[PDB]
DNA sequence: CTATGACCATGATTACGAATTGC
DNA sequence: TTAAGCAATTCGTAATCATGGTCATAG
């Protein structure tokens, strides 16, 4: 629709050209000046033009020893390295790699791994002409024959094989999303006929470009464009939609320029006559070849930067692409910028022990970039659910139905379109609110890596283009170690509690930074590892090195500077900036998504020590991970000893204090005072006090009061959080309990703060007993909604739930008769509710979906929700403020309140009416019994007032949906299984009609038809 | 029948009428013609020649928890 | 017909393996 | 070709042991 502005009057023997990039590209070529690789550089000016730049002359590389002989210091056995071997067996040693012009190079260099000296040594560097020749290579000159003329003896090993556009942007200093600058004179527009669509095409040789560090005026970004897309499908009745029998019937589309703050387009695409809809555009066709040749169409004028979404990668796109391929049309799947490529659907996993694993599918799209905002969440949040509707609701606070609303009428059809174009926003307000394309630039410019690899891969990557782009600048080289497998070392410290319910303030004490702190102020690196041998014979012990609790000598820093404190250095400056940036917000979200970036740029300093030890990597030295847990442990103890030592009555102070807790980086020491003034004095104090026995940046600080506490056991505790006096309380902290984790009910989390809400704020165990009862009744009773009573669970790799039988592996593998084609598949959650049954020996042969069991009405499993879900952590909680008489006072509770219950054959029911005072069945229809006749207007009086609150929840739960709905004259359709409102307006309906037929006992309360 | 299916389903979703998924087929029927909008004579002529059939005397989703 | 012995199961408790969170 | 780390609390699930109850046989 919108094209973008003309490109007007660039000459390039006198202009430049200015431009930030976005995605790069290999790429082999024909067309040669008069290399094969030919890099592609995609960007936007800053004013809004599309430049593609053609990059010539690069070619990949890597390093090897020269071997001691007299082969490769003489220049006969140099060339003779790059001349192949004619002779008839050596056919598996110059055809695979052949007349390539690997050539011969001689350098000074060193290996990193170690250190041995101040001294280089001579390497060769072996170019290569083809990225794609560097796998043969290797296995031709390590197992392949390197006998030619005995210059070079098998074997020396290859050195820094590395990806080639990393390779690129290492040699020339270009990192993710950069300012990039054509000299005048330097570039041809023309010399490159068109072979992509976009406006500026320059032809550029390698050397001739400027990059622009981001700092100062260079910290802008460009005017990208971005757009977002929904479609709609029509199924039939139970199957889920299937790319070869079910139509693509809307496709809905929001775009807009980042910068400003409501969108420019806004268009929709039908596949009836539709109605007229005020702020979009609204086309029809007859025929869904027309619909989606108007699409691609679409999408290639407007042009877009980025496209973003809501599981577009795994349902949208290849949906469309399939639905292409089958109904014959030849133009459709051309989407990307290139004018002669088309698109192709290609699996792919991933998988770590941080995220889980995952396997989505990846559509091909050169130019532009991909963004679903599914996968972000996945990958950064840790929720109960992923669906739009519990993300929207968690951040902002909100089939066979369409098939007839697409098969009726044009007002129906736009309402629909409205529908569509709702579902096709809420990504762009949730992108724009979390604040995800700002911190992905920011990555992309801390770390050096391209933006595509922030949704693709892990934190390896990083830390190696980390240390490749610090080894350039003194000349190292990297080696080549891989092992499997090595064992594992000795991890960290816990001290042991001392258990309880303390009512006295205790003050936390901790170090920041811990480990990025000894690893810098110890001066550990690979490149100063001293080897147990070359220590000797030189003496010198004293302030050249040092010995660590492992075992370990290490250079002292008059002699080295590693490389790992440098990269350490600059993400902490990095992380103090946004803190600092943090201080002075005061909106609460705003606040919560700066705590964010904070927390993923701690997150990348802390991974950067974790690729030391992992064994399967690319570079271990499980050497420098045991000295730095080794120093963890030793100043911690000193932390305690010296807290524990130094304040006690002998000195002149109050109380001697005693270390309640510590682990691994903080001590909870409890002052004795009951003033928070005195005990924040005192433990400020501590904290400044300590930390003046170490090297720098080690500190350690005080953070928090808490007052009262409750230690349950190692990783499990809870308090109350004072940040000053005069700002009096802040709020609960609850680290480990039963309120944060996710794998039990809604009501057990829900009753486990509100019992320590009323036990540590207002102090009164009465009314959190009465609490408990009223919970526990309430659950026998059966008032209590099934919102409460579902479980999710994570459904990981197939093999270990293999291995053991477990709940939600069977609800999944059983499909349904109605749909074998929706079912949750590996790294999703599966919600369950148990219902009762007599197979007591398994609790996975009682689990149930929960629509299933809303549909059919299966009953409830109130003594498994009694005595396996609730108890034991109430048992948990309720002890340590009284003895074992609590668990009895609890159990009492309970019985004074588990004497209370309400509940082939069972459809030839006779109706047998039932006297409403005394419970006795007889002959006839009225209500009272003759016994009890006389104490009927009490019984009338009784059971309208129920009655009366059943009808006030009517009102409010239906009339809810009409506010949420939008309208007030039409109907509602909202089955959302997320909503607490569906299901909860489901069952007052029920027990209306079943109290209203309770009272026509009685006689009516006068005539009718008068 | 296969074409009185379509005719009904027709009814149904036409806004004139009223906001009918609560109540019977032919008690919308009635209630348009006391106002009198203008019910056509046709969704009355099927729903006379039929007994008590639950795919004719229902409304489209007569099911469907909402 | 009654008493004693044997078998069988059923229930409860303890010990081990597995999702999530604390660092 | 591709992947930060470990410590665990904790509860569930499975297996083993103990205890009684019921049935059959013998006196
Ligand atoms: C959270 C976390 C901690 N650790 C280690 C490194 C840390 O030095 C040590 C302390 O844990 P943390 O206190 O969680 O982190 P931190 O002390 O480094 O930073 P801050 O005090 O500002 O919050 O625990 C990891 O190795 N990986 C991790 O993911
Ligand atoms: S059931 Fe009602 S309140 Fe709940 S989400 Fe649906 S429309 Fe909204
Ligand atoms: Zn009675």
């Amino acid at each position: 629709r919108w094209l973008r502005p003309t490109p007007p009057a660039l000459d390039p023997q006198t202009e430049p050209l200015i431009f930030q990039q976005l995605e790069i590209d290999h790429y082999v070529g024909p067309a040669q000046p008069v290399s094969v690789p030919v890099l592609r550089a995609f960007g936007v000016t800053d004013e809004g033009f599309s430049v593609c730049c053609h990059i010539h002359g690069f070619a990949p590389y890597f390093y090897t020893p020269a071997p001691p002989g007299f082969g490769p210091e003489h220049m006969g056995d140099l060339q003779r390295e790059l001349n192949l071997a004619i002779s008839r067996d050596s056919r598996g040693g110059r055809e695979l790699t052949g007349p390539a012009v690997l050539a011969v190079e001689l350098c000074s260099r060193e290996s990193m791994f170690g250190y041995h000296g101040h001294g280089p040594s001579p390497f060769l560097r072996i170019t290569v002409a083809l990225p794609r020749l560097v796998a043969p290579a290797r296995r031709l000159l390590e197992q392949g024959i390197r006998v030619a003329g005995l210059g070079t003896p098998s074997f020396a090993p290859y050195e820094a094989n590395v990806d080639f556009e990393i390779r690129f942007m290492v040699d020339t200093d270009i990192v993710g999303c950069n300012w990039l600058e054509l000299p005048a004179g330097k570039y041809a527009l023309r010399l490159k006929e068109k072979a992509t669509q976009c406006q500026l095409e320059a032809d550029v040789l390698w050397s001739d470009v400027v990059s622009h560090p981001p700092e100062g005026p260079w910290q802008r970004i460009a005017p990208l464009r971005v757009l977002s897309f929904d479609i709609e499908c029509a199924g039939r009745k139970g199957i889920f939609p299937e790319p070869e029998r079910d139509p693509v019937i809307q496709i809905c589309s929001l775009g807009l320029r980042w910068g400003e703050p409501e969108p420019f387009l806004r268009l929709a695409l039908t596949l009836r006559p539709c109605a007229p809809i005020l702020g979009a555009k609204v086309q029809s066709y007859e025929k869904e070849e027309d619909l989606l040749q108007a699409w691609s169409t679409f999408i290639r004028i407007m042009d877009p930067d980025v496209i973003t979404g809501y599981n577009i990668q795994n349902f949208d796109l290849p949906y469309l692409i399939s639905r292409a391929q089958t109904l014959k049309v030849q133009t459709f799947p051309f989407l990307g910028r290139v004018a002669g490529l088309c698109s192709n659907i290609r699996d792919s996993s991933f998988q770590s022990k941080q995220t889980g694993r995952r396997d989505t599918k990846v559509v091909s799209m050169v130019g532009r970039v991909q963004m679903d905002m599914l996968q972000v969440l996945l990958r950064e949040y840790k929720l109960r659910s992923y669906t739009l509707n519990a993300v929207s609701f968690h951040f902002l606070g909100e089939h066979s139905i369409i098939t007839d609303l697409q098969n009726g009428n044009d007002q129906t059809r736009r309402r629909l379109a409205v529908y569509c174009l709702k579902d096709a926003y809420l990504p762009l307000r949730l992108l724009e609110r979390l604040m995800v394309l700002v911190n992905a630039v920011e990555m992309a410019r801390v770390t050096g890596v391209p933006l595509s690899y922030l949704l693709s891969r892990g934190q390896q990557v990083k830390v190696v283009s980390q240390l490749l782009r610090q080894a350039m600048h003194e000349g190292l080289l990297m080696p080549v170690v891989k092992s499997e497998g090595g064992e594992d070392y000795t991890g960290a410290t816990v001290i042991e509690p001392l258990k309880g319910y303390y009512d006295v303030p205790i003050a936390t004490l901790d170090f920041s930074s811990l480990y990025p702190s000894i690893m810098m102020a110890h001066n550990l690196c690979y490149t100063t590892l001293l080897r147990p041998g070359t220590a000797q014979k030189l003496g010198l012990t004293e302030d050249q090195f040092i010995r660590t609790p492992t075992g370990d000598e290490f250079v002292k820093t008059s002699v080295r500077k590693g490389l790992l404190p440098q990269i350490l250095e600059n993400l902490l400056s990095a992380r103090k900036r946004a803190k600092a940036e943090l201080a002075k917000e005061t909106d609460p979200l705003r606040r919560q998504v700066l705590d964010g970036r904070q927390l993923a740029l701690k997150v990348s300093a802390n991974s950067v020590y974790g690729f030391t030890g992992a064994q399967v990597g690319k570079l271990p030295c499980l050497e420098i991970s045991q000295s730095v847990t080794g120093f963890g442990r030793q100043m911690i103890e000193k932390t305690k000893q010296l807290v524990e030592s130094k304040y006690t009555v002998e000195n002149g102070y109050s109380t001697s204090a005693k270390v309640v807790y510590g682990d691994t980086d903080s001590v909870m020491c409890r002052f004795g005072v009951s003033s928070v003034a005195e005990a924040m004095a005192l433990g400020r104090e501590a904290a400044d006090w300590v930390s003046g026995h170490f090297p720098s940046p080690i500190r350690l600080e005080f953070e928090k009061v808490y007052f009262p506490y409750l230690l349950i056991s190692k990783k499990r505790y809870a308090g109350l959080l004072f940040s000053s006096r005069p700002d009096a309380h802040d709020r609960m902290d609850c680290k480990g309990l039963e309120a944060v984790r996710r794998d039990n009910c809604p009501l057990v989390a829900n009753l486990v703060t509100a019992s320590l809400r009323r036990l540590l704020i207002d102090r009164d165990p009465e009314g959190a007993v009465a609490h408990a009862q009223d919970v526990i009744s309430d659950l026998l009773c059966n008032r209590i909604d099934i919102s409460q009573l579902v479980i999710t669970k994570e459904l990981t790799r197939a093999a270990s739930d293999y291995a053991g039988k477990q709940a939600h592996v069977e609800l999944a593998e059983r499909m349904r008769k109605r749909d074998p084609g929706s079912a949750p598949s590996l790294g999703d959650r599966v919600p369950y509710v148990i219902i009762s049954a007599a197979k007591g020996v398994a609790a996975y042969m009682k689990s149930e979906d929960p629509l299933f069991v809303l549909e059919h009405s299966l009953p409830i499993d109130t003594q498994y929700y009694l005595e396996q879900q609730l108890a034991k952590p109430l048992l948990r909680i309720f002890e340590p403020i009284l003895g074992e008489g609590r668990a009895e006072a609890v159990l009492l509770r309970g019985d004074h309140t588990r004497c209370k219950t309400v509940l082939g054959l069972l459809a030839f029911a006779k109706r047998r009416n039932c006297c409403i005072g005394c419970r006795t069945v007889l002959s006839h229809q009225g209500a009272v019994c003759e016994f009890c006749q006389p104490r009927e207007s009490e019984l009338y009086q009784k059971e309208v007032s129920h009655l009366n609150a059943l009808e006030e929840r009517f009102s409010r739960l239906w009339t809810q949906c009409q506010r949420c709905q939008g309208s007030l004259h039409e109907d509602v359709i909202c089955t959302s299984r997320d909503c607490p409102i569906f299901y909860m307006r489901k069952k007052v309906r029920k027990d209306l009609e079943d109290q209203e037929q309770l009272l026509r006992r009685f006689g009516p309360p006068g005539p009718e038809a008068w | 029948e296969e074409a009185e299916l379509e005719l009904l389903r027709q009814f149904d979703l036409a806004w004139q009428y009223g906001p009918c998924t609560g109540i019977t087929r032919l008690q919308r029927w009635c209630r348009a013609k006391q106002m009198g909008l203008e019910p056509p004579p046709e969704v009355w002529q099927v729903l006379k020649t039929h007994p008590g059939d639950p795919r004719f005397q229902c409304s489209l989703w007569h099911l469907y928890p909402l």
